[PDB]
């Protein structure tokens, strides 16, 4: 299909810092791939980002009920919607499945199926932390409310050497430890 | 509890 | 920061395809099915602890369609430049023989939000057991999407993810097979 396409996106972004202490609303209108106009609660009015957005920022700012409604939305909408799903979003905890395996020479630590994305993975060689030669895939979001990470250790293991992968996550009270002997 | 929808606004004609 | 909740909607012409969805830290809470005019929760649990009135979502889409038609004229009919996707095939967990797993096709950094994704099991299209997500938003104003294929790790099977997008000249085929 070679026919031209015209796309319009509307986004309301509620950004929460220290629970619901500080909240910020961001209304963004995007024509094709260029954001044209926006309402930032920290500013208090519609602002044109591109020339295309100038009639809208001008039009929407002339409507007092809009500016009234949008200035209060951090409480009526953002703080409301955060409470609506707090127990299964903010309070969601899924314990990761930790697996250590060699993949040549590299020693892989697979941490999968966890929630939230906030994780710490530490490698150890005979009880001592090995910070150098550590390479991660980063945090992989699988799109089903679980994450995964792969934390590799560049090492040519000597016999008798015990490698340890230590994982720390909000889901567990104490760190998850997986051992691997050469 | 119900999720709230923020109403889209009609643009400059 | 700590958390971000996004109400993301789009309308696309001439396709006449709209979308309304909620995102919590990148992950879809729900979307509104435009045909069935009803709320589709990402995980069933969400439907048991929260509720939604989809007519508000469908009213927003009518406005998005109306505003797209205004912007189309205003921009002197400037169309979208196709941005082709970055395709990645990966598994949900480390692969073990005969242990059920899920193949993920991550289609990222693309626009407009229109793709054909097909899973191929030994060259033939597997149209059964598959699932997908809606077009998820990005900060660069492009889309991301995921396609899933629950499978049983085998030594005698090969998989391919076939992605077709208008920004690509030929289909993008991403391979996966069990190693060692
Ligand atoms: C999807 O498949 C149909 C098959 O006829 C094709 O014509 C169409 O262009 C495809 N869409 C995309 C986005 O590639």
């Amino acid at each position: 299909d070679t026919r031209p396409r015209f796309l319009w996106q509307l986004k309301f972004e509620c950004h929460f810092f220290n629970g619901t202490e500080r909240v910020r609303l961001l209304e963004r209108c995007i024509y094709n791939q260029e954001e044209s106009v926006r309402f930032d609660s920290d500013v208090g009015e519609y602002r044109a980002v591109t020339e295309l957005g100038r009639p809208d920022a001008e039009y929407w700012n002339s409507q007092k009920d809009l500016l009234e409604q949008r200035r209060a939305a951090v409480d009526t909408y953002c703080r409301h919607n955060y409470g609506v799903g707090e127990s299964f979003t903010v309070q969601r905890r899924v314990e990761p499945k930790v697996t250590v395996y060699p993949s040549k020479n590299l020693l892989v630590c697979s941490v999968s199926g966890f929630y939230p994305g906030s994780i710490e993975v530490r490698w150890f060689r005979n009880g001592q932390e090995e910070k150098a030669g550590v390479v991660s895939t980063g945090l992989i979001q699988n799109g089903d409310w679980t994450f995964q990470t792969l934390v590799m250790l560049e090492t040519v293991p000597r016999s008798g050497e015990v490698y340890t992968c230590q994982v720390e996550h909000p889901s567990v009270t104490s760190p998850l430890t997986v051992e691997w002997r050469a | 509890r119900f999720y709230k929808t923020l109403r889209a606004e009609q643009a400059s004609q | 920061e700590e958390h971000v909740i996004i109400q993301a909607e789009f309308y696309l012409n001439p396709d006449q395809s709209g979308e309304f969805m909620f995102d919590f830290d990148g992950d879809e809470i729900f979307h509104v099915d435009m045909a069935k005019k009803e709320t589709v929760w990402r995980l069933e649990e969400f439907g048991r602890f929260a509720s939604f009135e989809a007519q508000g979502a469908l009213a927003n889409i009518a406005v998005d369609k109306a505003n797209l038609e205004i912007m189309t004229k205003r921009s002197n009919y400037t169309p979208i430049t196709n941005v082709p996707p970055e395709v990645t095939v990966l598994t949900n967990s480390p692969v073990e023989l005969r242990e059920p797993n899920v193949l993920i096709c991550f289609i990222d950094k693309f626009t407009p939000p229109v793709v054909n994704v097909t899973w191929l099991r030994n060259g033939k299209p597997v149209t059964t057991g598959v699932s997908e997500t809606v077009f998820l938003p990005r900060e660069d104003h492009l889309f991301r999407k995921f396609h899933y294929l629950p499978f049983l790790p085998s030594t005698e099977d090969v998989y391919d993810c076939r992605v077709e997008h208008w920004g690509l000249d030929e289909p993008l085929l991403k391979h996966w097979e069990f190693d060692t």
